[PDB]
């Protein structure tokens, strides 16, 4: 009954990388921390500045 | 035939060092779950069950 | 007198055998009046759709109930008279059909083995009986929190994949599943290719493998044929389910990251990391005084009632991590001191505690492998996933070479910086938010 | 319930200043603490109205 | 090939302490002290004295601190053990080959050197709790300690676990008392497994060699009957229905063990209907809801108590032990085939030989023996004592039963649960 | 065997002990002592009788420092009077936190 | 109390000319300071100690 | 009374932590350089030659 | 409960009375302690609808005329739909509860089946009683007659 308990759809939600079901995900972990900490790397060179 | 609680009825507790602390007996509750609903306190102010120290490489 | 090194290289080689059928053959003897015998299946949950979840579970349940032989309960009366055990167990990879017996025996347990396999009734009137039954268990298991968060932890981690299903599967499919369904889930997986019998005791491998050709011939010795799927990877996510209900007396939180499969080297040394953190329960001796610094500051600051390490493997996947049952003023505690020694283990692992990992490694393997029951099941389910029995003097190498650098490098692929999975029923509003979960899995002075 | 108790501003006048469990046997030694507070305040005072002028 | 298997050694010692060994050429080795210690020996003035010396195992001794106790054992990966019985205190041991001379050393100082320090000794004493309540949230627990303390004026009586009030009242000199009146050389037993009998007796030479405490192995057991009955409204009744059978090591224990397997202990078959289980059957008959029901055999050295178990939905409670107490009558009467009798010595013999299957059940059964019998008996001769065992044996043992003075307890909704009187 | 030189530097120890006048507040040493981690511990591990005692002569002492007053001569403490009761716990303790850093060493 | 009469010295010193006893008894007070602090009183008590047999 | 931190274990915890300190004082050294634009090593970085004369 | 049960007498004769019968009288004054936080408001209602009824009650009144009570009688005292009268009936049984406490001292009570009250035999054992000796009559005496 607990069993009944599926994890909703988050495909609107998902990065590119992460959509599909048969990839691993490990192979863009990499890729998208790069990006998100290159973000926040950016900013306090920006903030330093 | 010996061993008091290997004889299967009587109790038996134990405690360790690393491991769990046990009760062991035969009294029954393995063909008391096959027909069913205990609806068993497991992980109330408890315990852990089965045994650790027990993994491979 | 012998020492530990000598003793392992004592320990007798698994013989293997395969039939024209596929189906894989494997004994370890040894000098014991009794025996454990059984057929270890590459299925479970992980090999089933959405419309066929709890199949395989569902066979578990009609398996023991009749054959085309012995019909009703006659198998059980073979079983009880000569003093043997019959027993199953599915996981979300592997299905296990085994009888402990009397090695005089053997030839009988053989023969019922592969009646059950293969000659399954599934008579109408029983599958409707099973139903029921199934349904109630699902009601039963319910009430157990570490069931439920382990089930929420696949169900999560794993999400859109076969992995994210239950053994047992939804209550609809419970009441759904027909004959059809489950004779097409014996057809497509009973396959001997995908199939071992297993042996570890008082027995010769020529006598095992005599028994394998009488009674296990003609399951696919003309037969195999079109349509398998061969298992698709699955995707891990970085996620949480929060099962808030302040009715229960006792948080469970469940926490892993992405493990590698079965194969993987790198097993060995995170299950050294992992006897490190160690488990601990409120009933062991030692408050202050254990190894473990989770184990030591969780006894003397009351942070819990229980936590274990895990390291569950699927192929080319895993969960690793940790479950743990505490107060609900407790979980930030817990989940700050866990996480800092998973940080601490990846950047600053030393050597006495490596050590200390190792030989409870040693201990552990040696201490489960200790009658034909666990051996016959190692047996069974290693060459399923390693194709070979792994000798427990390999697994002594393995272990030997993992020192601190080993723990450390190997800690930090997996743990440092990556996106756990999290899993949380009970009275969990003091359970940390994601965000600051996911920032403890890094640390700023490091 | 006392007002000067549980009140979130008074609490911490309370903590500090009436109800804080105190060594029975302090010497005038320990009088140059509130001594020191006074001649904050003082210098404070007399600071701000020769500021007003200066 | 394997190895052909080493035999077992034994020794008895002048002073009466038993020593036994097996190299079994394995990675790991087992060292057991076994000790005549268990909950028996307790008296009305210290009772759960021998729960909190259960508790105590890594507390400071004269030769090694707490602190080194955990961190010793732990640093080799090892274990140290306590598992009581009401006659048997069992300290146990386990580590890899080359480290057991370290666990040998931690073995002597926690049975032998215990300081019990009064602090330490303090900040112990809610563990009893904790230890209690964990064990008694299986129902069956409970039932089987009132059990007890209905069956018996005295001795076996005592609880495992320490009794409430006397939570935080179990003193330093107590446990002190305990451990010199009854850990000592004619009450204790040595066993080894994967270590030399050489090492072994150098060892209980050298370091059990203990004499004052207490002259051996009862205040005897007074068998009483009666009956213990604790409402609980718990959804389900457990009740346990008992007579005075035979101690162990006795032909009639042997009897008792035969009608056990007759009438049903546990399942064979996961989620199996129990078919050749006449307990499980007859009350299936007559009952529809879900229930269990066993055979209890409990052995002892003086006494015994043999009868049956049942769980069941409180209003099916008189059901289910009539329709139970009756099919023992039935064989009580004499109803009971050769085939039930040759099936239930197949269930005995595979059941214990898969019982010494592992070092912890061999090393349990070895020291129990040593205790028991003061011998080792090879499973080929426990084998023959069980076929010796003719079916009139089986219907002595069912009529004793039926015509012995009845010891009961019960636990849940009690509203359609009889009183002895009743049945 | 022991003698002149004995006395003497027992004199030195006795004469410092009255320099010192803790006993004339009626305290002993151990009563004294700075309460780090090792010593609130050996307090813990005190026995009732002797717990009691302590705080009492301690009481007794800060009553006696917040009147700026010391006691009769009578019942000043004797330095061969002087039990070093908190001693041997404070000793323990102290060797068992040294096994402790010596563990944490390896 | 020789640390405060140091300082009393200290201050009779800093008050005065750079002139004939005064530079080098200010030298002298000044390294006194410094040797009570660092030195003197850390000895001291040492002695006590060893003193009451602690 | 710091005999305390000198053992095997301690010594591994240094060796563990040294990249960490060194590359945390590669952060510091550059940091200051930067914040006050100091002459000595800023006129030696190849770019960042905006001087001149 | 917990009040009450400081007494050593109040547990005795709660454990005398569970002791002595199957049934009835064998119900505890107090409430059992797996029940506290049970007992639910159906109960309570239950309780007082089949109990609380006309043929199971007496108004009794001290310094109120027989008129004023007669009237509030008949006004407010008119209920029934509750049950049939005075027990289940009370099983006599007999046996033995036992108290381990280590507590100082013992109390003990041991009893049988005597006479339902207003019966003549009742008389017999209140005079049996006052023979074998109840409470003392003298501020710190020996007890002479008892
Ligand atoms: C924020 C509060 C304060 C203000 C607004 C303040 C303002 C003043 C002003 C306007 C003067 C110049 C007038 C004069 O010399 O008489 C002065 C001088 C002085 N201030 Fe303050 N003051 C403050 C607190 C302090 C404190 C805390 C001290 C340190 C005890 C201090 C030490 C003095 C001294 C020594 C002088 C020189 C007095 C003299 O000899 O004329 N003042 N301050």
């Amino acid at each position: 009954s607990h069993t009944d308990i599926k994890v909703p759809d988050f495909s609107d939600y998902r990065r590119p990388e992460v959509l599909d079901s048969t990839k691993s995900s490990k192979e863009s972990s990499e890729a998208r921390k790069g990006f998100s900490y290159l973000v926040t790397a950016t900013t306090t060179v920006g903030v330093a500045y | 035939m010996l061993s008091v609680a290997a004889r299967s009825g009587p109790f038996a507790p134990v405690l360790s060092a690393t491991s769990r602390g046990v009760a062991g007996a035969l009294r029954p509750l393995v063909q008391a779950a096959v027909p069913a609903t205990s609806e068993s306190p497991v992980l109330d102010l408890k315990r852990s069950v089965l045994c650790r120290e027990s993994l491979r490489g | 007198t012998a020492t530990y090194a000598q003793a392992l290289q004592s320990v007798p080689e698994t013989q293997v055998s395969q039939l024209d059928n596929g189906l894989r053959v494997a004994s370890e003897q040894s000098s014991q009046p009794t025996c454990t015998v059984g057929v270890w299946i590459d299925a479970g949950s992980r090999y089933e759709s959405e419309k066929n979840n709890g199949a395989g579970y569902f066979v578990e349940h009609l398996a023991f109930k009749g054959t085309k032989n012995r019909p009703g309960n006659a198998l059980e009366k073979e079983v009880e008279s000569m003093g043997a055990h019959l027993n199953a167990y599915s996981t979300r990879e592997h299905t296990a059909y085994y009888i402990k017996a009397l090695s005089k025996d053997l030839p009988k347990a053989v023969e019922l083995l592969a009646d059950i396999v293969q000659n399954c009734s599934l008579e109408d009137s029983q599958i409707e009986k099973e139903r029921d039954v199934i349904l109630q268990e699902l009601q039963e298991n319910d009430t157990s929190m570490r069931d439920v968060v382990f089930n929420y932890l696949h169900a999560t981690a794993f999400q859109g994949t076969p992995l994210a299903q239950s053994v047992e599967g939804p209550s609809e499919n419970v009441r759904k599943l027909s004959r059809a369904d489950l004779t097409e889930y014996l057809s497509r997986h009973y396959k001997a290719p995908r199939m071992v019998l297993a042996a570890a005791g008082g027995l010769e491998h020529r006598q095992l493998l005599d028994l394998a050709q009488k009674h296990f011939s003609g399951l696919s010795g003309t037969y195999d044929e079109d349509a398998v799927p061969t298992l698709s990877p699955c995707r891990f996510t970085g996620s949480q389910i929060c099962h808030r209900e302040d009715g229960l007396p006792l948080a469970h939180v469940a926490i892993a990251v992405e493990g590698p499969g079965w194969a993987h080297p790198d097993n060995v040394a995170l299950q050294v990391a992992n006897a490190i953190i160690g488990h601990y329960d409120c009933t062991y001796g030692g408050g202050a005084h254990l190894s473990s610094p989770l184990a030591s500051i969780a006894a003397t600051n009351k942070l819990c009632q229980s936590f274990q390490t895990f390291n569950i493997c699927y192929a080319d996947t895993g969960l690793l991590g940790a479950h743990f049952v505490c107060d609900h003023m407790s979980i930030d505690d817990m989940m700050f001191v866990l996480q800092g020694q998973w940080m601490r283990l990846c950047t600053s692992a030393t050597e006495s505690e490596v050590l200390r990992g190792k030989n409870l490694l040693r201990n552990a393997l040696v201490s489960h492998l200790d009658g034909t029951t666990p051996v016959c099941e190692d047996i069974g389910r290693s060459l399923l996933t390693y194709g070979r029995r792994i000798p427990l003097a390999e697994w002594e190498s393995r272990i030997a070479e993992v020192d601190a650098r080993v723990v450390r490098e190997v800690c930090s692929k997996y743990f440092y910086d990556q996106c756990p999975a999290v899993a949380g029923f009970g009275p969990i509003e003091q359970l940390p938010d994601y965000n600051r979960i996911r920032s403890g899995m890094f640390w700023l002075r490091f | 319930t006392n007002i000067r108790k549980s009140h979130p501003l008074m609490k911490i006048v309370n903590n500090a200043f009436i109800d804080l469990p105190a060594p029975s046997n302090i010497s005038s030694w320990w009088n140059f603490g509130s001594l020191l507070g006074i001649c904050l305040i003082l210098q404070i005072l007399t600071g701000l109205f020769l500021a007003m002028h200066y | 090939v394997p190895p052909h298997p080493q035999d077992l050694e034994f020794t008895r010692l002048p002073n009466g302490l038993v020593i036994a060994s097996l190299e079994n050429y394995a990675p790991a080795s087992r060292i057991g002290l076994f000790i005549k210690a268990g909950s028996r020996y307790e008296n009305s003035n210290n009772l759960g004295t021998s729960h909190l010396l259960r508790l105590a195992s890594s507390l400071t001794t004269k030769g090694a601190s707490s602190f080194k106790i955990t961190r010793g054992i732990e640093a080799v990966g090892g274990k140290l053990s306590v598992t009581s019985t009401r006659e048997n205190m069992a300290y146990t041991v386990e580590c890899l080959r080359d480290d057991v001379d370290i666990l040998m050393e931690f073995l002597l100082n926690v049975t032998t050197a215990p300081e019990f320090r009064r602090w330490e000794v303090a900040a112990l004493q809610p563990q009893l709790r904790i230890d209690k309540a964990v064990a008694l949230q299986n129902p069956q627990a409970h039932v089987i300690e009132n059990l007890h303390a209905a069956a018996y004026r005295n001795a076996l009586a005592n609880s495992l676990y320490c009794p409430d009030y006397r939570i935080g009242k179990v003193t330093p000199v107590e446990l002190h008392d305990y451990v010199q009146n009854h850990f000592t050389s004619a009450r204790m037993a040595l066993i080894g497994l994967g270590v030399s009998h050489p090492v072994l007796k150098q060892v209980a030479e050298q370091f059990l060699n203990i004499r004052g405490g207490l002259g051996l192995s009862g205040a005897k057991a007074k068998y009483h009957g009666g009956e213990i009955r604790e409402q609980n409204g718990d959804s389900l009744v457990h009740a346990a229905l008992v007579a005075e059978s035979a101690a162990i090591g006795s032909a009639e224990a042997n009897a008792f063990s035969v009608l056990q397997h007759v009438l049903g202990a546990g399942p064979h078959v996961k989620r199996g209907s129990n078919a050749t289980s006449s307990l499980y059957q007859a009350v299936a008959k007559g009952v529809h809801q879900p229930f269990d029901v066993s055979a209890f055999n409990a052995s002892y050295s003086d006494s015994g108590l043999f009868g049956f178990y049942t769980i069941s939905q409180a209003a099916s409670a008189g059901d289910v032990i009539k329709a139970a107490y009756n099919q023992v009558k039935t064989i009580a009467q004499g109803n009971l085939s050769n085939p039930d009798v040759q099936a239930a010595k197949n269930k005995l013999k595979a059941g214990y030989l898969m019982s010494v299957e592992s070092s912890e059940g061999f090393l349990d059964e070895v020291g129990s023996q040593a205790l028991a019998a003061g011998s080792y008996t090879p499973p080929s001769t426990v084998l023959q004592q069980i076929d010796a065992v003719a079916d009139a044996d089986v219907i002595n043992a069912a009529k004793k039963f039926v015509s012995g003075r009845k010891s009961m307890a019960a636990s849940g909704n009690l509203g359609h649960t009889p009183f002895i009187d009743e049945l | 065997a022991v003698s002149a030189s004995s006395r003497w530097l027992e004199g030195i120890r006795k004469w410092y002990y009255n320099a010192a006048g803790f006993n004339k507040l009626g305290l002993m040493r151990d009563d004294t002592i700075h309460e780090n981690d090792d010593v609130k511990e050996a307090i813990r591990r005190l026995p009732e009788n002797l717990y009691d005692d302590r705080v009492f002569r301690i009481k007794r002492a800060l009553d006696l420092s917040m009147r700026q007053q010391i006691l009769p001569k009578e019942q000043w403490t004797k330095y061969e009077e002087d039990k070093s009761y908190l001693e041997p716990y404070l000793k323990e303790v102290i060797r068992e936190r040294k096994e402790r850093e010596e563990w944490a060493k390896k | 109390w020789a640390l405060v009469a140091d300082l009393l010295t200290l201050t009779w010193i800093g008050g005065q000319p750079v002139e004939h006893p005064y530079i080098t008894i200010g030298q002298l007070a000044s390294v006194l300071y410094f040797l009570l602090i660092l030195v003197l009183m850390p000895t001291a008590g040492t002695i006590e100690n060893k003193l009451l047999k602690w | 009374m710091l005999t305390r931190f000198l053992g095997p274990r301690y010594r591994q915890l240094a060796r563990n932590w040294v990249p960490t300190a060194s590359l945390w004082g590669a952060v510091g050294a550059v940091g200051l350089v930067w914040a006050t634009d100091w002459r000595l090593i800023l006129d030696w970085v190849p770019y960042i030659n905006g001087k001149f004369k």
